[PDB]
Order: C-alpha cells, then structure tokens, then sequence
C-alpha cells in the first residue's frame, strides 16, 4: 500500500457486509446458472419453474434449508460438530477484498476493494489452508470413520496441490517484486497480462486451483459414488448449507483470482471499465470450468497425488528457477515472453500426436 | 518488555506440560510451545537490537519442522503396532 | 478395516451389502451379502398358470427381460411341441436384440456415473427413451411388457412400428461410434 | 573448504544409493571421510573462515577426532541399508559444523543436523533400542529448547548472536547457563546425564562407539566457545564425577557402566574449561576417543545388542591382542602412567589448579581413585575364565585398527612432546 | 509496504464474517421441529457399524503432510528471495539455486523410493 | 419450529418445503428405473427443484419407496427413514410397495405403510414417470395444506408427524 | 497498546493453560492454533510482519495439521490409559513450572531495554539481503538439515 488511500473503518465494515450478502446471492444464482448450463450441455433443460429463469428457486432452497431440524447427532463431539462449519464459512468469506475491482474511488467515491495488504498472496495462502482445516475437523467430529477417510483424502490431496500453489505464485513475484495485488495489476497494466510471461506456472496454478474441490479430481470426495466425503453426511439444516456455501465461495473466489493474478484483472488495455470486465472474466473462467464439470472424470487421488507431486511441482520450480535467473540478471523481460510462447507451443502441440 | 515476560511464562507452561503430559504427542506439543516462546523473545530482542533475531526465529521454525517430522516418524515406528504411546509402559531399562 | 459398504449406500446400485475386509486404499477382499430383494419368483410361479407366468417372467431382469420371456416361452414350446411362425420368430429376435441394446445402454450409463462423469448417462439414455417408445408402440408398455405367448406373440405389429424403427436404426450407428 | 567435501559426498551418495549397492556406498563413504581427514592434515595451520564458519585449533582437532571415530565405526558396519551409512556422513558434517562456528543459531542448526541421524542409527529394532531412542529424542528436544532460550537471552544481552561479545551481568549469566545446559547434555555432563546409560545400553555397540567418540568430541568442541563461569563449572564437575562413579560401582552391565564412566570423564574434561586451554583438552579427548573406540569395536565383536561384564572376561585366551588392548585402554581411561590418559588428566588438573579451584579438583582425584574398582574389574577381567558368552572374533580390519589405537595411546602416554607441541597453530 | 489501518480493517472483516456465520447458525438451530429419535442420532448405515471396528488409518497421509511441511518451509524461505531478487545479483541467485537443488534432491530421494506404501 | 404459528410464515415455509422437495432415492427394483427415467433429457423431474439428489438421508425430505420391498430390506430402509431429518415425506411408488402387488407371499411386505409413513400412493407397474410427476405435485399441494381426500377431509401437511415413534 | 495488549496476552496465557491442562489432544492442538493466531497478531503489533504470516502458514497450516493427521490416524485422545499416575508430580511440576519462570523473571527484572528501532515492518523485502548473505550459511545448513530430516524419517518408517 505505497500509494493507496484508506477509507474509514465503518466503510470497511459496511463493504464487508456487502461482500458477504453479495456472495450469498452470487452463489445461489451461480448454482442456478450452473444447473442450466449443465442442462444445455446434457440436452435436458433446466428449471423453467419457480423463476421463470429460476430466480426464485434459491429462495425455496434457503427456506427449505432452515426449519430442517438442525440435529446434533449423538456419539459426536458436541463442540467441533458445531464449530467446523463456522470455520469453513468464515475462512472462506474473507480473502475476497484484495481482488481489485477498479482504480481507487471507482466504488462511486471511496474504494473498489476492502483491504490492500502489503503481503497479500501469503494472506490468501494462510486462509486457504483453513478451508482444509474445517474440512478434516468436521470429518473427525462427525463420529463416522467413513467420513473420516474422506476428510483424510481431501486434506492430503488439497495439501499436495496447496504446496504446489506456492511454486505457482513465486514466478510473477520475481518480476514485479511486490506482494500487493494492486501493484501487480498495475504492472499487468504496463507490460500486460502476466501469464504471457509465465504461462507454464500459470497452468500449474490453474490446475492447482482445480484440486480444491472445484472439480476433476472430484475425489474430495463427496458422499456420492465413492468412499463418502467428510464435512457432510451428518449435518441437516444449515451447517450443510454453510459447507456448500463456503465451498462455492472458495470456487468463485479462486475463479476470480485466476484472471486477477496472471491474466488481466479488470484493467483492460482498452475500454477500461472498472467492474464489468472483471465480472466477465470471472464468468468466462466459470463457463470453461462448468464445461470441465460436465465433461471429465475423476482422478482417484492416487494418480492425483503422483501427478501433483512428481509432475506439477518440479515443473513449477523449474519455471521458478528460469524466471529467477532472468530477474536476478535482469537482462531482458522479453526472453520470458519467448520462453512462455515456446512452452505453450510444446504443451499444446504435444497433444495432437 | 511484557512480551518477554510472557515468553518466559509460555516457556514455563510448556515445561509444566512436558512434566505433566503422559503421552509423547502432548509432550511434543508443549515443546513446540517452548520453542515459540523462545521465538517471541528472539523477535523482541530483534526489535531491540536490529532484526537479526527475526531471521533467527525463522530458522527456529525450520528446526521445529525438522524435529516434528522426525519425532512423528519415530512415534509411528514405536507405537503403530504397540498400544497407547504412554512411555510409563517402557521401564525395561532401570538403574 | 471391515467397512460396511451397506445396501444401496454408498451408491451400490442394485441393493447389495458389502463387508469390505480392507486396510488402506488397496482391497484385501470383499464379502457380499445379497437377498435384500428376495421376492419369490421360483415359488410364486408354482401357483400361477403357464399363461399367467409371462407376467412374472420379465420382472426378474427388468432391463433385458424379453430374454426371460423367450427362455420361458421356448422351454414350454419344446415341452408341449409349439411351432414358431417365421414372422413371430423374426419379431422375437427383434425385441430380443433391441432389449439387449437397451440393457447395454443402461449398463454403460450406470458404469460411467457410478464413478466418474455424469454427462454420458443422458445421451445413451436419450436413445433408450426412443427405444421404449418402439416397445410402447407394439406392447403398450415401456418395459415389463406382457406380449410374448407360448405359441408366438400376442397380436400383430402396428403400421407405425417399422418406420420409427428404421429412423432409430439409421441414427444409432453414428451414436454408438460416438460413444466409442 | 573440507565442509564442501562433506556436503558433496553426502548429497551425491544420497541419490547414488539408488544406483549403487550398499557395499559401494560404504566404500564411497570410507573414501570421502578419509579424504576429509587428509584435507584436515594438509590444512594444519591454514585457518580458513567464510562467515560464521571459523576454523581454529578446536575445529581441526575435534573434527579430525570425529572423522576418526566415523571411519572406525563404518569399518564395522556392513548392513545392507545404504541409509545406515549415509547418516554417518550426515552426522559427521553436522558435528563439523558444531565445532567450526561461533554463531549461536548456527550452533543450534548444527546440533539438530548432528542429532537427528543419531536417534535413528540406534534402531536395530530391539524394543529397548526404541525405548532408548524415545528417551533420547524427548530429552534432546527439551535441551534444544533450553539452548534456544539461552541464545535468545544472549541476543538480549548484545546486538549479535556470536560468542565473544562483552556480555552483561545477570542476564548474560542466565543466557550462558541456558546454553551450557544443552551443550553439556550433548557432552554427558550431570545433572543432565540420565539419558546416557539407558541410550548406551539399548543401542547397538558400534553405534555406541560412534557416539562415545564423536558426540563427546564435538560437544566439548562447542563447549570451549562458551565463557562458562567457574562456580557453575564446579557444580557440574562435582555432581558428574560423584554420581557417575558411585552409580557406576553398582552397575552389572558393561555398556551402562561405560556410559557412567563417560559421565565421569566428561566431568574431568570440563576442568580445562576453567582455562579453556583447547590444547590440553584436544590431547585428552584424542586419547579418550582412541581408547573408547577400541573398547567398543571389541564389544561389537562380542555383542551388538548388549554386553554383560562377564563377556569381557577370558578375552586374552580368545584373542591375545584384543585382551592386551582392552587392559591398556582400561588403564589409560583410569589415567595411569605412563599412559596418555595420565597426560590428559594431568593437563586438565593443571589448568583447573591454575584457575585456583582446589576442593573440586581434589574431589575429582579422590573419586578417580575410587574408579579403579570397576576400571580394574574390567581391565584385569581379560584373564578370567570364559563363561557363556557369544563371541565373534572380528575381521583383520578391526584387529589392526585396535592395535594401532592401543599403540598410539601408549606412545602418546610415553612421549607427548611429539604431538602436543603441535596442538596450537601447528609448527 | 502497508499501514496498520488495513490490519484493523482485516480484524473487522473477520469479526463481521464471524458474526454473520454465527447468525446463520442461530437461524438454523432455533428454527426446527425438535423431535429427537434414538435411531436418528445413530451414526449411519443400517443397524450399526458403518465403519465400526477398523484398524488405524494408512500412514500415507502422514507422509504427505510431512512432505508438505518441509516443502512449505522451503517456499517460505524462497519468498524473501522472490521479493528481493535483483538486489542479490548472480551470487544470491546461485545460492537460492543451490538451496532449491538440495531440497529437490530430498524430493528425488522420496520419489525414487516412492510412497505407495 | 415446525413451520407454523404465523398466517404468513406457515404459507411461506410450506411454499419453500413444497417446491424445494429434495428426493432421497432408495432404488430397489424396476420401479426405481422408472424413477431414474424421470430425470433424463425427455421427461425430467429436474425442474420443480429436484435437480440435485441428496444420497445421504440426513439432507433430503422426500423418500420414494421405489420397487418391491423384500423383507430382508424392511428394517434397513426403516432406519434410512429414521436417518432422515424430521421434516420428511415418504411416497409409496408402485404396486409392490403400495400393496403386496402381484407377489403375495412370504418374501414381500404387503404394504409399505407398515414400516414407513406414506404420503402419496402412485399405482402403475411401474408408474409412468409422468405419474411420478403427478404424485410429486400431489405431495406438493399436500404439504401446503391444499390436499383433500375422497371423504371430504383436508389432509395434514406432513405425514410421519402423527406416529408415536417409540 | 495496553488496551489490546492485555487481550492478546490473556488469550496467549489461557491458550497455553488449555494446551497444557486439557486431556483432549484435539482441544490442546486447537488451543495451540488459537495461540499461534494470537502470536502472529502480536508479531504484527511488534513490527514483525512477514514472520507472522509464515507463523500462520507454516506452523498452523503445516505442522499441527500433521499432528492432527497422526492423532486422527492413531486416535490417542483418551491418553489416561496405562497410567502409573504419579499424582505428586502434578502439583510438583507446577513448582518447577514456576521455577523455570522465576529465574527468567530475575534475568529480565530490573532490566530496561531499548525497544526503539525503526524496523519499518518485518517485510521480506529487507529480510532477503540478510537471509542470502550474513545468514546464507545458516540457510544452506538448514536446507541440508531438512534433506537429512526427510531421509531420517523415510529410512525410519520404511515398512518392508
Ligand atoms: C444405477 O442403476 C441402477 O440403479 C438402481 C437404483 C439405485 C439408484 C441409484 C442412483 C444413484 C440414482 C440416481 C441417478 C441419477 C441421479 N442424478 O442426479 O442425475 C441421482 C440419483 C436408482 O435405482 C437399481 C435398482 C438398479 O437395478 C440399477 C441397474
Ligand atoms: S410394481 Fe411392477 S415395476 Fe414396480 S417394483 Fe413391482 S414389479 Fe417392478
């Protein structure tokens, strides 16, 4: 926060409240839109019911979720059973402020974001660990080892790719040299779209975000189709709703961070509108991701672990070494454009054999 | 200065744990608390003497990571087939 | 870990109980427990006339049922010496292979969904839906059709059956090639 | 730049063990350690410092001793696990870094780097070996916490974490005490000695050889850097010697008795700490290392898991050279003329009296005279009647090594004016 | 760098998120039929013993977590070089490369041994 | 609190529970494949709100007895019903479940109202997917209090609310 | 300062009391994570910023997570089995627990210190040239130590 102002604390509290309730509405309507887009994918059509376009169905879902006999299962830990959903929701809500939705004042006067910490990516990493925390804690608390093993699967796999997230996020820092997202986005305004320099690491970031229950390991797991997952299967009225809510908020926050960090956080080269381009890129990644949601299988978390550990992370640290050589000797930055273009051509042309 | 007194108090608390705790895991947790009390004192004295105690505490965290890894591997090796990790069940070696 | 992969849960289609004797992520050995659908065909059929039992036969294998109808029919035809008209035989092989396509569709859709992806369940099922219409054309029923008889089949094919069959037979090869 | 040799050999062999048989990795470790020892020889009198890494007489002497013990104990180890060799290399480097630095935090890193493999090397899988490993690990982590809060309070007394700082009053004393706790723990000083008998008794004999040579050498090498006040030194010496010898009287097992003996000898060595001579102490520890490595190589030829006192007996009839060497070693560990144990004892006692601490010195001497009870129950026992005892009379490797060690003990006892003139800069 | 005001704004962010989550918990818990049953409170799966009596879970998760702690320490050490990189020149670059090669050798060992175990 | 005691809120929560009916499948026999077919891309019960399908019983309100209920499965399914949150409904699908069906013997429960409280009965063999849509709409208006039987009575919103569990 | 300082110290001390008194291993580790959060906040208040972020990331995110992984693999929550209770040591330890504090308090009591240095926040921007440089030797030693730690644990468990 070298150059960025500070709104009063009451504005911070107000905007946080706005972000929380907007994330409610957002995840409800995104569940609707994902249903309908899946429908378009699998021929069938969606709920032209309670809406018309479905836009009163989240209300029915929320009203059903409450009054649903929120039960505390016996043979379960009285404390963690209740405490884990709150953890999973709290440590999911936050870490959305830093994503810049415009230049300062483009919130009709004050601030597009909430907080602009000096060290942002570390804050994101730290609160991202805590989602796995709530997952496996809730698994333990339920008193059902069928969910315990699912929680252990979740935590192991997510933790492997969560380590990989660090080797992914190293690459652009060497270039910019700042850990505040606004400086990084402004760098992406100057030279342009950081992934152009670091496309390989970009990949291993993107794929890493897929491991966080987004889809295609899909061995989080969910109770369905396999050794049942954790953090569910024992929660009835709101705590399950809180798990679904926090997991989807993590989904959409990650799908928004992917363009924010590597690609063009809003900051478009032309037409420079504050919010709309960020929202459209969020929707772009969401639509590609839903394509993936419909179109691909599971990974069984054995090949997933082997792939993350042996394949993603050595490759990411190799790219880190290359970029660190380039930055420390600082000779051009264009060499990185050339190398990333060649790397993408390799990782693409090797497909059509 | 209150922070360094608190570091000493946490050192004492980890000591009370290590003495009182029956299982290896809780003893090791108390030791982690002791090491972090030391880290707090190092951060204070780095604020007083110029920031080298911060990198010192960083290396301390690394040390804790290495010894946590090794201690948990050893614990598994001894008490995987064995019953409760309680060390009072191991009294073969006496003076 | 002698884990109780119970009847119908989790997603053991075709209610079946499993005691997976298993430590870890490997599989030592699975001990099965079945009978959770025992309804009594071998016994109830001893109290139903041969004509009636054609109502009990398809419902055992509810996916590929005309094989059950055909097995029962043929065995009784041999036992009392019945004559298959050529047209009845051709129709019986039509319904046999078509119910086989439907059973196969359901099998692969269930296999893909059971672990992995959800989408290809629908497309195959789409075709299955079309097939059912064909059956509803001649038998008036989706499945569990009581159409076959000891001598042959109940009554004749409608005028509208064959063109729909040609339509589905022309669209299908590309569809199966797509699945593969 | 011998540390470069150690790092290179360790890191290369770490992967090469996947392509090389344990025997090939063993021979490679032997070559690497021998080359590091030779590099130490060619660098005698060539001080070399880069950062906190500072090579002085202590560094050279004690790292030479540690490499000697490592080479010896590798000579005995033939297990089909390359890991059981790699750790040795690792421990070596670690102990090297312990003696070659003045930075307190780098001292902590070296303590961890040398202590981690030593926990695991004692796992012949015997349940008592695991009991010893757990006792060792927990008490060592406690001592690491103590040492760390001592380094923190040291930084509280001065702007640097390097020893040689002027130092304040009570806070500096407290910091130095909290450093001395862990360092003497590594050096088997009482009242921190409880781990030593259990660990020496539970672990396989060659591992205890490696311990009783290199651990004690490196621990005193790190101790000399500390400016320990004489009163705490008197407390440690008195408690160590008294309890060590007394409780060693009542012991029935060879390894446990010898661990108590090592406690008493660490109490004796701590007398040079009155003057911090580092010449006399280098010589003393050279003799003690040689003798104890010899004895434990023989004990390994007798029994890895545990050796009773009767097992030592009749060895001369079994092996002449081994019995002679064990007798000589027992007398040198008693510090008797004309053996080098007597020169080391005399040099430490001279430094202590020169500092003017009289009651402590006399008490150490009276208790060392008391020690003849078991020192003689061991040294002379070589000639007794062999009772039932498993006995594997070794290869020629260890026999020649034992012979050289004993000959050198007696030679440095007779004529110390050969090497002792060169334990300082090394003319 | 960044002012401390953003950090109290962070604390308020957390307090607001926590307060709204506790509010959602209150809404869920207070609104309900409240008819407990013995079988309802039973864990799962048809009579007893969904998993029931099983031996301790596989250690592979311990291996993964330990791997993660050591390599996350690695990443924490790599970050100060990530920010202050050009100021360290080829000397700092070469030092960080050696560090990375050492821990990558540790990975290479654990991989050539592999953990399917 | 049972979704009652307010002229507006009981209508609101009945609206919510009725439209957001989340089925808990218990696939047993050939009725259950006609239950699956009610979700494919020709005739899908994926519109009224039943898109998602909570396999766990702790999360779903509608349990559909879909197939012949063999006696060795009676108690398990019982507990599956007891493993449901209290605001739960049960539809009896098919002839084998509603009555004994054609299998009138020692192996089948001759009316599943024995083990579970049934909301709606739906005949057919198997009842056409469209009859299943009609039954879920029947239950929709039943839990709003918009259901009357042949005898002139309005039916309670939730069956399994009138039974002294034990 | 003191307004929130008292709160942070009370949370730290109460969390320590929890982690050393409670018999539930899970509750103890959880209280230790609450402790680390309070302590990273105190670090932040001490102008040590980067270290607090690593404290939350590494300690809470990684170490105690593995603690929880093992104790959930090996239940171990009901520790009081195979007691040999040794009741007298519970109050006696408190004595020693007081003692190991008192002498420390003596070293720090009557001690005034210069807590005045413009650290400008403990950012890694300034910690880099220290780490690679004056501390590079310790860094390389730490990295090799971590490699040795991996090898030790791997050769240690290695069922075969
Ligand atoms: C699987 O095949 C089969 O099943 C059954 C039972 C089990 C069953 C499960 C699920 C998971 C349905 C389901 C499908 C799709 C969704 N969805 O949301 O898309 C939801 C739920 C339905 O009938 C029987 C009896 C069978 O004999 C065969 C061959
Ligand atoms: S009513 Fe007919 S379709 Fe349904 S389970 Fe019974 S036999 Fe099968």
């Amino acid at each position: 926060t070298w150059s960025y102002p500070v709104d009063p604390y009451w504005m911070v509290a107000l905007k946080a409240l706005l972000v929380v309730v907007g994330l409610l509405t957002a995840f409800a309507f995104m569940t609707l839109i994902e249903r309908r887009l899946l429908a378009r994918f699998q021929v069938r059509m969606g709920p032209n019911r309670v809406g018309p376009f479905g836009l009163l169905q989240p209300l029915a879902d929320a009203i059903k979720s409450i009054f649903k006999e929120d039960i505390v299962v016996a043979q379960a830990d009285r404390f963690l059973f209740v405490l884990a959903p709150l953890i999973s929701v709290v440590f999911a809500l936050l870490a959305f402020g830093l994503i810049p939705f415009g230049p300062p004042g483009s919130f009709f006067g004050y601030q597009p974001w909430v907080i602009n910490l000096d060290l942002g990516i570390l804050y994101l990493f730290a609160v991202s660990e805590l989602a796995v925390y709530g997952i496996f804690l809730s698994g333990w608390a339920s008193g059902s080892k069928y969910s315990l093993l699912g929680s252990l699967r979740s935590s192991a796999s997510l933790i492997s790719y969560e380590l990989g997230l660090g080797l992914a996020l190293l690459a652009p820092v060497l270039l910019v040299g700042s850990l505040n997202l606004n400086d990084i986005v402004n760098w992406q305004k100057e030279h342009g779209w950081l992934f152009l320099y670091a496309f390989p690491a970009f990949l291993v970031y993107l794929i890493a975000s897929m491991a966080e229950a987004a889809r295609t390991p899909f061995d989080l797991p969910e109770a369905e189709q396999e050794l049942v997952g954790g953090y569910h299967t024992e929660y009835s009225s709101i705590k399950w709703a809180l798990f679904q809510m926090a997991e989807y908020i993590h989904f959409i926050t990650a799908s928004a961070l992917i363009p924010t960090l590597f690609l063009g956080g809003w900051t478009m080269p032309v037409l420079e509108v504050p919010y709309l381009w960020m929202f459209l890129k969020i929707a772009f990644f969401l639509f590609f991701f839903i394509w993936i949601r419909a179109t691909w299988f599971r990974l069984r978390y054995d090949q997933l672990l082997r792939f993350g550990w042996g394949f993603l992370f050595p490759l990411a640290l190799l790219w880190f070494l290359v970029t660190a050589l380039v930055v420390a000797l600082d000779l051009p930055r264009t060499y990185l454009l050339y190398l990333s273009a060649l790397s993408f051509l390799v990782l693409l042309g090797a497909v059509l054999y | 200065m209150s922070y360094l007194l608190t570091s000493a108090l946490l050192f004492a608390l980890g000591v009370y744990g290590v003495l009182t705790r029956r299982t290896a895991i809780l003893v090791f947790l108390s030791i982690e608390l002791m090491l972090n009390a030391a880290n707090l004192s190092l951060v204070g004295f780095a604020r007083a003497y110029g920031l080298d105690g911060q990198v010192a505490a960083l290396m301390v965290i690394a040390v804790a990571a290495a010894e946590v890894a090794v201690g948990l591997g050893l614990i598994v090796a001894i008490f995987r087939h064995r019953e409760s990790t309680a060390v009072d069940d191991l009294s073969e070696l006496r003076g | 870990m002698t884990l109780n992969v119970g009847p119908q849960h989790p997603s053991t289609h075709g209610v079946l109980r499993l005691m997976v004797t298993l430590s870890g992520e490997e599989v030592l050995e699975v001990v099965p427990h079945i009978g959770y659908l025992h309804t009594g065909f071998e016994k109830t059929m001893e109290h139903r006339t041969y004509l009636q039992n054609i109502t009990y036969t398809p419902r055992m294998d509810y996916l590929h049922s005309f094989a059950h109808d055909l097995a029962y029919a043929l065995a009784v035809e041999k036992l009392l010496g019945a004559v298959v008209p050529p047209r009845a035989e051709t129709i019986r092989v039509i319904l046999n292979e078509l119910s086989r396509l439907a059973s196969h569709l359901v099998f692969l859709g269930t296999g893909l969904l059971d672990l992995g992806a959800l989408t290809p369940f629908f497309y195959a099922f789409r075709e299955r839906e079309t097939i059912l219409d064909l059956f509803e054309w001649v038998t008036g029923q989706r499945f569990h059709h009581n159409y076959i008889r000891i001598g042959g089949v109940k009554e004749d094919l409608p005028e509208e059956f064959v063109p729909e069959l040609k339509k589905l037979l022309e669209v299908l090869p590309h569809r199966i090639d797509e699945y593969e | 730049m011998t540390l470069a040799i150690l790092a290179v050999f360790s890191v290369a062999l770490t992967l090469l063990g996947f392509v090389l048989p344990p025997q090939g990795v063993k021979r490679a470790t032997l070559l690497g350690l021998a080359l590091a020892l030779a590099s130490l020889l060619l660098t005698w009198g060539k001080p070399f410092a880069f950062g906190p890494y500072a090579v002085d007489g202590v560094s050279q002497v004690f790292t030479l001793l540690a490499l000697l013990g490592a080479l010896w104990t590798v000579g005995l180890v033939r297990s089909g696990r390359f890991e059981f060799y790699l750790l040795v290399l690792y421990a070596a480097l670690g102990m090297h870094l312990l003696a070659s630095t003045r930075h307190l935090l780098l001292m902590l890193v070296a303590l961890e780097a040398l202590s981690l493999p030593l926990y695991a090397l004692a796992t012949w899988r015997r349940g008592q070996g695991l009991e010893a490993a757990l006792k060792y690990f927990l008490l060592g982590a406690l001592a690491a916490a103590f040492f760390l809060y001592g380094a923190a309070l040291f930084y509280g007394a001065t702007g640097s974490l390097v020893l040689g700082a002027p130092g304040e009053g009570p806070l500096y004393a407290l910091a130095l005490g909290l450093l001395l706790v862990g360092l003497g723990f590594k050096a088997a000083l009482a009242p921190f000695h409880f781990w030593t008998p259990d660990v020496y008794q539970g672990s396989p004999t060659p591992v205890v050889l490696f311990m009783a040579t290199s651990v004690k050498a490196a621990a005193f090498a790190a101790l000399l850097r500390v400016a320990a006040p004489p009163e705490a030194l008197a407390l440690l010496v008195a408690l160590s010697v008294v309890v060590g010898n007394l409780a060693a009287l009542a012991q029935k097992e060879a390894k446990r008795l010898l661990a108590y003996s090592s406690i008493a000898h660490a109490g004796y060595m701590a007398l040079a700490l009155y003057t911090g001579n580092a010449q006399a102490l280098g010589f003393y520890l050279l003799t003690y290392v040689l003798a104890t490595g010899l004895a434990f190589a023989v004990l390994s030829q007798i029994s890895p898991d545990r050796v009773p006192l009767e097992a030592l007996r009749g060895l001369y009839r079994k092996d002449p050279l081994l019995g002679l060497a064990f007798l000589v070693a027992m007398l040198s560990l008693l510090g008797l003329p004309p053996l080098a144990g007597f020169w080391g004892k005399y040099l430490a006692f001279a430094e202590a009296a020169r500092a003017g601490a009289w009651g402590v010195l006399v008490l150490a001497l009276v208790t060392s005279a008391v020690s003849a009870y078991y020192y003689l129950g061991l040294g002379l026992a070589v000639f007794a009647r062999p009772e039932e005892t498993p006995f594997r009379p070794g290869p020629p490797w260890a026999r020649a090594a034992v012979v050289a060690a004993g000959v050198l003990l007696l030679a440095l006892g007779l004529l110390p004016g050969l090497v002792l003139p060169a334990l300082a800069a090394g003319g | 760098m960044a002012p401390i005001q953003e950090y109290v704004g962070t604390l308020i962010y957390v307090g607001v998120a926590l307060f709204i989550g506790v509010a959602a918990l209150l809404v869920g818990a207070l609104l309900g039929p409240k008819k407990p049953g013995r079988a309802k409170l039973m864990p799962y799966e048809s009579g007893n013993d969904p998993a029931g009596e099983v031996k301790r879970f596989p250690v592979h998760f311990y291996v993964v977590a330990m791997l993660f702690i050591l390599f996350d320490v690695e990443v924490a050490f790599l970050w100060p070089y990530a920010v202050s990189a050009g100021g360290l020149g080829l000397y700092g670059f070469l030092g960080v490369l050696a560090f990375t090669l050492l821990l990558f050798v540790g990975f290479l060992y654990e991989w050539w041994k592999g953990v399917m175990r | 609190r049972e979704g009652i005691l307010f002229t507006t809120l009981e209508k609101l929560v009945a609206w919510g529970r009725s439209n957001s009916l989340w089925p808990a499948t218990f696939g047993l026999a050939c009725c259950a494949i006609e239950m699956m077919a009610s979700t494919d891309a020709r005739n899908d019960l994926a519109r009224f709100g039943s898109e998602v399908f909570r396999a766990s019983p702790r999360q779903a309100d509608v349990m559909i007895v879909a197939g012949r209920l063999s006696k060795k499965m009676a108690p398990v399914m019982r507990r599956v019903w007891e493993q449901m949150p209290d605001p739960k409904w049960v539809i009896s699908m098919g002839a084998c479940a509603s009555s004994g069906g054609m299998f009138n013997n020692y192996a089948i429960v001759q009316n599943v109202d024995s083990v579970v409280p049934v909301d709606v009965y739906v005949p057919g063999c198997p009842p056409r997917p469209e009859a299943l849509i009609y039954a879920v709409m029947q239950l929709q208006k039943k839990v709003r209090g918009q259901a009357y039987n042949e005898r002139g009575e309005r039916l309670p919103p939730v069956a399994a609310w009138k039974r002294t569990r034990g | 300062m003191s307004l929130l300082e008292g709160l942070a110290l009370f949370l730290l001390l109460l969390s320590g009391v929890l982690v050393v008194t409670l018999r539930n291993a899970i509750h103890a580790a959880l209280a230790l994570i609450l402790n680390f959060l309070v302590l990273a906040g105190v670090y932040v208040a001490l102008d040590a910023r980067f270290l607090g972020f690593i404290q939350v990331i590494v300690y809470a995110g990684a170490i105690v997570v593995l603690f929880l992984f093992v104790i959930m693999l090996l239940f171990a929550a009901q520790g009081e089995i195979g007691f040999d209770p040794l009741v007298r040591s519970r109050p006696l330890a408190a004595l020693l627990a007081l003692g190991v504090a008192g002498i420390l308090a003596a070293g720090l009591w009557g001690l005034d210190l210069a807590f005045t240095q413009d650290l400008k926040g403990g950012l890694p921007q300034a910690l880099g040239p220290l780490l690679y440089g004056d501390w590079l030797f310790v860094l390389l030693a730490v990295g090799f130590l971590l490699m040795a730690a991996t090898v030790v644990a791997v050769a240690l468990v290695e069922p075969g």
